[PDB]
């Protein structure tokens, strides 16, 4: 099948979103990643260039951006009517990779409306691992083997009344990840699998 | 399990609102942050060991008493912490300390850099360098910031003489844009929002030309085809001002060169293709009369004067002629005045080309084929009502092509080979523009994201076909460039593809200018020759 | 009241901001030597002070 | 010879005949071309020069806008589109119009319309196009152009004493022949409009 020509592409976003914390992001030196709209902004500080990472129609909006370790990887959580999915950006080639919770079968135990955090692991974990903290149906947790599984390989449960909206990991230790929210601050460390 | 793991965690602090966490590589320490302004430290392994006493809560006076920590950035050597009122706390990382491992060693607060009264910060990053902190705002705006590295000998708190902060990007509308115009001689984005800001902004240069500032909201605006004035009515009175790039601290400049009053809830402004009329929806009390006014005269005559409209116009269109004006609004009933004398006078009330009501259909966006022979509509209705326009019999039914999702405004190139849509509609969040490959075929078109789930509210096509502009109620601007080369009439093929580069300067501007210049001269003369004795 | 305004090249509206933009600096830059100088001058006497 | 500067008593005057006359409606600016090849905007509130450009080729009419920042000046070869400067009258643009004798802006300042000997086109100023149902045929050479209050039309007149009301509505274009003047080489026409609800 010929794909439809894009009867028009966009060019310069003119505005900023600020409702995703931590949505601002240094890229590189030069370049930082924020959410604006709907597309996710990389802008160059010196030609003001933006590129514009652009989720699926199927989406509604964006909730939580992270960048990997490494700044390779930019997983965003996309609020969606009834699964929400985690799309994962290549810096380098800056296309689309994959989307979490497409298969979320065997995740529907968690009413999972949106991703309040997206945690990357180290740098020498960032590529393998990838975990999300659920809000707004649910504080659940999921690690996603992404690289090459893109399944929830466990799912952690912060607490159903838990306003939780931070996760991230241990820079020391990728085997720990800590979730900060609104009365809520936990720390789980993966031991023998779990 | 809901067993807490938090291990000699305080009691206050498990009910703490905890707002970051940070893992601090000088020694794997984790920092956590409370809503209360407390800063929490813990070992790699996270149990909780103390609050350093220098934490904001304890150390900083807030005028409202407690501060509440957003977000913190760690980084080598310590942690930038953001609390309310604009303030950064900076935490070093000094070893002698070991009761405080990570001291506050240096505070400086945002609004005395810039002239931003009541902001808070949404979030804070860091670069690898370490060198430029990004701090994005509740104003959708974000402010890099240069720290320098932290010196132990500069303990100097009040060294923001050092610090530059600057806005990476312009003054970008902070909410939902009541109403968008441009031109045809210039590349000029006039939005009007709920800021109370009216805004033109240069897409070709992405860039803010004129940021005029009103004690009154702006509902809906409209530039001349000349692109020098706007006519932005407010809902007192209807303003046409000179878009003077100068914008001085002169409130006059903001003044309407023409205030026409009393104008009341004018929602819909469009000045026709030629510019020598514009017609604003006079929100009259039962009547909704959208009145064409003399650009250069500004006077609205009794048989241009047109009634009919049962409710709200929501959307205006102009022939390629302008030979007739076409309106519809939340009334359902889509009204086409032709502005013609000889028309006019035919029949005794305003006579309408094409009259058509669709009841239970809520018209909000208006576009017309640039050949005047189609009128496209779209409402709540979830149906493109297409009226063919003859003159002969006035327009009756209006041809409805389904849709899976409403459309609050559409558009039309010169071409017409295609038909633009903006996406407003709350079944599916998924804000975006909408080309049909016109005339509109069986289901046959292409989306692409544009703009939030708020949707698109005004949508416009450059004359040439080569950009659409869409502004909705996120605040952000959207501009696309049309790639159907079909769809892109070539109009600027004659010369006329440069946009005017002139613009209107006011003799007081330009005196204004040669003073400051003379001003200048003279202080930096008498500060040269100014003896030190 | 007939507009006052006269159209203006966007060029030289430029240039006569660009004009200004140079003076200011120019300002900036002999009160900075000027402060500069003073206290290099007063390092150096009150080095003849102490 | 530098001390003995000669300058005009009170200000410059035209040199030459003025060979058109146009007067703005947002502004207090007159733009008159005279054939001594000096095209200049007088401002007549301060009985001043505002502005004053002498060209190459004579200036046969001049059209101002309504506006008050734009002026078209048809000289002897070409019709230049002038931008009203503080000093200074740069063309945006230029027609290629021979003789035109007859230019007059509307009162929407949208149509512009200028004369060449027997046809008479209406260009869309800020456009600057000309439209193929917007050049009008007449007989003899259009001497005057008068367009109406509603701008949809305007009367040309020519040296055979003919006039003729022509449209410039999408609808074509539509010509009538207001009267024939026997004898008479019409040099001006003027009107008015009654909105009058008469039966």
């Amino acid at each position: 099948m010929a794909g439809l020509a894009q009867h028009i592409q966009l060019k310069y976003i003119f505005g900023m979103n600020n409702e995703i914390r931590n949505s601002l992001q240094f890229h590189d030196e030069d370049r930082i990643i924020y959410p604006a709209g709907y597309n996710v902004v990389l802008h160059d500080l010196n030609d003001k260039s933006q590129h514009y990472y652009q989720g699926t129609n199927e989406y509604r909006g964006i909730s939580c951006l992270a960048l990997s370790p490494l700044k390779r990887y930019l997983a965003l959580g996309v609020k969606g009517q009834r699964d929400p999915a985690i799309i994962i950006f290549d810096t380098f080639t800056q296309k689309r990779r994959k989307n979490l919770g497409l298969n979320l079968g065997n995740l529907d135990r968690y009413n999972i409306k949106q991703w309040v955090s997206i945690a990357f692991p180290s740098q020498n974990q960032e590529t393998k691992y990838i975990f999300s903290l659920s809000g707004a149906g649910g504080d659940v947790v999921l690690c996603w083997w992404w690289h090459e599984k893109g399944k929830c390989l466990g799912s952690i449960d912060l607490g159903a009344q838990n306003d939780i909206y931070e996760i991230s990991f241990n820079h020391s230790d990728a085997n720990s990840i800590c979730v900060t929210g609104n009365n809520f601050f936990g720390i789980y460390a993966k031991i023998e699998g779990t | 399990e809901n067993g807490n793991l938090i291990s000699n965690l305080p009691a206050d602090i498990v009910e703490k609102n905890f707002v970051a966490h940070l893992w601090m590589q000088c020694e794997s320490y984790l920092v956590v942050f409370v809503e209360s302004g407390e800063i929490i430290l813990c070992d790699s392994r996270g149990n909780f060991l103390q609050i350093m006493e220098q934490s904001p809560r304890y150390f900083i006076v807030s005028r409202s008493g407690m501060i509440k920590i957003v977000a913190a950035v760690a980084y080598s050597k310590g942690f930038y912490v953001a609390c309310s009122e604009s303030i950064v706390l900076q935490y070093h990382y000094t070893q002698d300390n070991d009761k405080n491992p990570f001291t506050c060693v240096n505070q400086f607060k945002l609004k005395q850099f810039v002239e931003l009264k009541e902001i808070e910060i949404k979030s804070i990053c860091m670069n690898k360098a370490e060198d430029k902190l990004l701090i994005g705002l509740d104003n959708n705006q974000i402010y890099e910031i240069k720290i320098k590295p932290y010196h132990p000998e500069t303990v100097n708190n009040d060294s923001s003489e050092d610090r530059e902060v600057t806005l990476i990007n312009h003054l970008n509308h902070t909410g939902p844009i009541n109403s968008m115009d441009i031109c045809k001689r210039k590349p000029i984005i006039a939005t009007c929002s709920t800021d109370k800001t009216i805004k033109i902004w240069d897409y070709e240069k992405k860039q803010i030309k004129i940021s005029w500032a009103f004690n009154e909201e702006a509902f809906c605006l409209s530039l001349h085809p000349q692109g020098f004035c706007v006519a932005v009515g407010f809902l007192d009175k209807l303003r046409l001002m000179n878009l003077c790039i100068h914008n001085s601290q002169n409130t006059t400049k903001n003044k309407a060169y023409k205030e026409i009053s009393p104008f009341k809830g004018c929602k819909e402004i469009k000045f026709s293709n030629g510019g020598q009329y514009f017609a604003a929806v006079n929100s009259t009390s039962s009547n909704h009369v959208i009145q064409v006014f003399k650009f250069f005269t500004g006077e609205n005559p009794s048989q241009l004067v047109f009634k009919g409209h049962t409710g709200r116009v929501k959307c205006i269109a102009w022939s390629s002629d302008d030979s007739f004006l076409l309106s519809c609004g939340l009334d359902g009933m889509i009204l086409a005045w032709k502005l013609d004398q000889d028309f006019q006078h035919q029949q005794t009330i305003v006579p309408r080309i094409v009259d058509i009501h669709n009841k239970g259909v809520n018209f909000s966006g208006l576009t017309l084929t640039v050949d005047n022979k189609t009128i496209v509509a779209v409402g709540n209705d979830r149906h493109i009502h297409q009226a063919v326009i003859n003159e002969q019999q006035p327009v009756d039914k209006t041809d409805k092509k389904l849709l899976d999702i409403n459309l609050s405004c559409l558009a039309f190139p010169s071409s017409n080979k295609l038909l633009f849509a903006g996406i407003q509609d709350d079944a599916r969040s998924s804000g975006a523009i909408r080309c049909f490959i016109y005339p509109l075929t069986h289901g046959k078109f292409t989306d692409y994201q544009a703009h939030d789930e708020r949707g698109v509210e005004k949508m416009k096509i450059t004359n040439d076909d080569r950009y659409i502009i869409t502004a909705g109620k996120d605040g952000c601007i959207m501009v696309f460039e049309i790639k159907d080369k079909d769809a892109r009439g070539m109009k600027l093929k004659d010369g006329y593809a440069k946009y005017s580069e002139e613009e209107l300067i006011t003799r007081s501007d330009l005196d204004d200018l040669k003073s400051t210049r003379d001003g200048l001269i003279v202080q930096i003369n008498e500060f040269s020759n100014q003896n030190a004795m | 009241a007939a507009a006052e305004e006269f159209l203006i090249p966007r060029d030289q509206y430029n240039d006569q901001k660009r004009e200004i933009e140079k003076l200011k600096r120019q300002l900036n830059e002999e009160r900075m030597k000027q402060e500069q100088q003073i206290k290099e001058k007063m390092k150096d006497r009150d080095d003849k002070i102490n | 010879e530098e001390n003995s500067k000669c300058e005009p008593l009170f200000m410059p005057f035209h040199s030459d005949k003025i060979t058109g006359l146009d007067v703005c409606i947002r502004k207090s600016l007159v733009a008159t071309c005279s054939v001594d090849k000096t095209v200049r905007i007088w401002n007549y509130s301060d009985n001043q020069l505002e502005n004053s450009k002498e060209f190459e080729e004579e200036a046969y009419a001049v059209a101002f806008h309504p506006s008050g920042f734009h002026i078209i000046v048809a000289f002897t070869e070409k019709i230049r589109l002038m931008n009203i400067f503080e000093n200074d009258l740069i063309s945006f643009k230029e027609l290629s119009v021979k003789n035109c004798r007859e230019i007059q802006f509307s009162n929407g300042g949208h149509f512009f319309a200028i004369t060449n000997v027997s046809m008479v086109q209406v260009f869309q100023f800020y456009t600057g196009e000309n439209p193929s149902n917007l050049v009008f045929r007449g007989s003899g050479k259009v001497r005057t152009i008068f367009w109406e209050e509603d701008d949809q039309g305007f009367y040309t007149g020519s040296t055979d004493g003919l006039v003729i009301y022509w449209r410039v509505d999408d609808n074509g274009p539509q010509k009538t022949q207001i009267a024939q003047f026997n004898n008479l080489i019409i040099t001006s026409i003027t009107g008015l409009y009654n909105p009058d609800t008469t039966t």
